[PDB]
């Protein structure tokens, strides 16, 4: 599931952050805190749909998550 | 002009009344108390906005508190304000 | 004493004093 | 008498719920808004009074000093995590 | 003969083409895949807006890249051109993770 | 109306109208809406200008997020302001760091 | 059921820095994005600075010491400027 | 100068605090550097929300203010 | 003593104090220094000088802990103002 993102995208991620050169160790830790990132922020998002007592989640709900962590991301309205 | 120090050391004397506390120690509590509370009530803010909500009740604090807070810390904080609730609400 | 902490922390060392004979 | 009393609590439920009136955070309070925060409050000014205890429990001290309250709040990974910009005033580094 | 370019050639014109590209780098289902498996986690039975889960896309790939270009950084350092995880992890340490 | 008794091609009125709603505080001065709306169409005219000359440069009439991340990123003060915020399809700026050149 | 936003003052105001170019919907969005972010940082600092100085109102003064706070110099020297020249205007 | 009055031994000291073992003689002025910008950071600060208060005199509280914007909240001064 | 181990000590030592580094009056005359570009009309509260330096000691003791890591992790054990710009650009100042 997470191998489900695989190798080829790790690796054009980082050539766009020019990294030029790629130890084949970087995989799984890469996968290791984008599961950490996406948990910290899913359990916010998380959170405020279920106290909009919604069962959906919303765009809304993950921008003001992100935004309270402390990162904001703009064009979602 | 008021200040926390009282209800400090009651808290005090219930988990370790063998012990004093230095006013220094004592502002640290005043600082840290008021900013948590500033930090709690403005999310809790946040969540009502958000929902077009025109008032404050125990379900925002009670997301606020699952948001600001670890885990655990939650997980009992959350306890301790429903048992709090649930006496008042029964006397 | 009348409140008690449920949190299982582990328990911790608070003492900071040492010596120097390791280093003579 | 005061509602701490009939909640069970130690804490100024009546200040609180003046400050929040106050402090323009929504136009309306409920009731159990105050005293559940007055809880949450007092549980964690319990929690750390007890860690800064033992900070100064075992360095022999009768009575806390600020160095006591970083050496607890720094060694709980939770509670460092919430104070994790705070900068404690004389709080020295913990060893390593 | 193959024409074969020697290595890092191919790397930089990698690196010129995706740095010249804006589009999402990974794959979609596999992302809207896995964050609802990370959902259940929590809660069961999670519906979810689609602008959500490329909300989420956007926004753990722009943390990845960061994350990348700056370990880069780190890399440089030790003056060394492949990075390691030692170097991701001191990274994470110093942003304060 | 009074964004044209200001000269000013923001709401007024929509400003001053959330910050009543928005209950910042429970009094609003006059000048206050005026000024931010002010300040509002400053920023937004700088901002809209940088993306033009942006998208003037890569000879497109329609500007789109790309031409917006370079404008916010090719100026330190807008970086600045906005070092944290990130935008959608706001692909970083093109950057090699020299060592890794042949 | 209605909408709300900025978008016609963001193309009007495009339509006067440059009368010829224009924007994509996803570019609109990311404009009332930015707005919005900027109007709730101002909002918000000028209700801190009520009530540091135990005010019960927003005024020019206020608005005047947050944007002083919140933008870098050169831009809240201009910024100033602009609210100064607009609010003499108004009172005018 | 005034910035010269951080001394190269305390500077050390606070190494020593920061647990470096060694330092490269090049590090007083990095250190005197990014000091005086750290200043010329929160100072600026300070005084404009004084000059807000129309007051003189700077004061603790407009200080931690100053701190709390920088996001580095600072406990016990109040 | 044994060679090099004043390091260890001192290390040790200062790890355990907790008291100012910096000399009180320097501190003050440096501070008056910077504000008065701001404004000559000034004053102070002696505990916002307190507050000021307690502060950017704070900040300076965190900046030397990261970059400490930088140096090690690049192997050496003399810090370098190279540590120093890479622990400032990894944390965005």
């Amino acid at each position: 599931n997470i191998q489900g993102i695989t190798k080829p995208a790790i690796r054009r991620l980082a050539r766009r952050g020019g990294v030029k050169r790629i130890s084949g160790l970087i995989y799984e830790e890469t996968r290791g805190v984008l599961k950490v990132f996406l948990e910290n922020v899913i359990r916010d998002a998380v959170t405020y749909t279920e106290h909009a007592k919604r069962k959906t989640v919303t765009a809304m709900d993950v921008v003001y998550a992100l935004k309270r962590q402390g990162r904001t991301l703009y064009g979602f309205g | 002009k008021e200040s926390y120090a009282i209800y400090v050391y009651k808290v005090l004397k219930q988990v370790h009344p063998d012990t004093g506390i230095s006013s220094k120690a004592m502002s640290i509590m005043n600082s840290f108390v008021n900013d948590v509370f500033e930090r709690i009530a403005g999310e809790a803010s946040r969540l009502a906005h958000y929902n077009k909500r025109s008032t404050i009740t125990s379900r925002e604090i009670q997301t606020a508190v699952r948001l600001l807070l670890p885990g655990e810390l939650a997980k009992h904080a959350v306890s301790e304000g429903t048992k709090a609730v649930t006496k008042y609400t029964s006397a | 004493p009348t409140r008690f902490s449920n949190r299982q922390n582990k328990t911790v060392n608070y003492n900071i004093d040492y010596s120097d004979d390791d280093l003579l | 008498k005061t509602r701490s009393s009939r909640a069970g609590l130690q804490f100024p439920v009546g200040r609180v719920h003046r400050l929040l009136r106050k402090g323009n955070y929504a136009e309306r309070v409920g009731a159990g808004a105050p005293v559940y925060l007055a809880a949450v409050l007092e549980y964690l000014t319990a929690e750390i009074l007890e860690l800064a205890g033992n900070a100064a429990r075992d360095n022999k001290k009768t009575r806390i000093i600020p160095r006591h309250l970083q050496l607890a709040v720094r060694n709980d990974e939770e509670l460092n995590k919430l104070l994790g910009r705070v900068t404690i005033a004389q709080g020295g580094v913990l060893p390593n | 003969k193959p024409h074969r370019y020697r290595p890092g050639t191919v790397a930089l014109r990698e690196i010129r083409r995706y740095q010249k590209s804006t589009e999402l780098l990974i794959r979609k289902l596999p992302f809207q895949r896995l964050v609802r498996e990370i959902a259940q986690d929590f809660k069961t039975d999670l519906r979810f807006q689609s602008s959500a889960v490329m909300a989420l896309q956007e926004a753990s790939e722009a943390y990845l890249v960061a994350l990348f270009e700056d370990t880069n950084l780190c890399a440089i350092h030790a003056k060394r051109v492949t990075i390691m995880p030692k170097d991701i992890q001191l990274a994470r340490r110093i942003r304060g993770e």
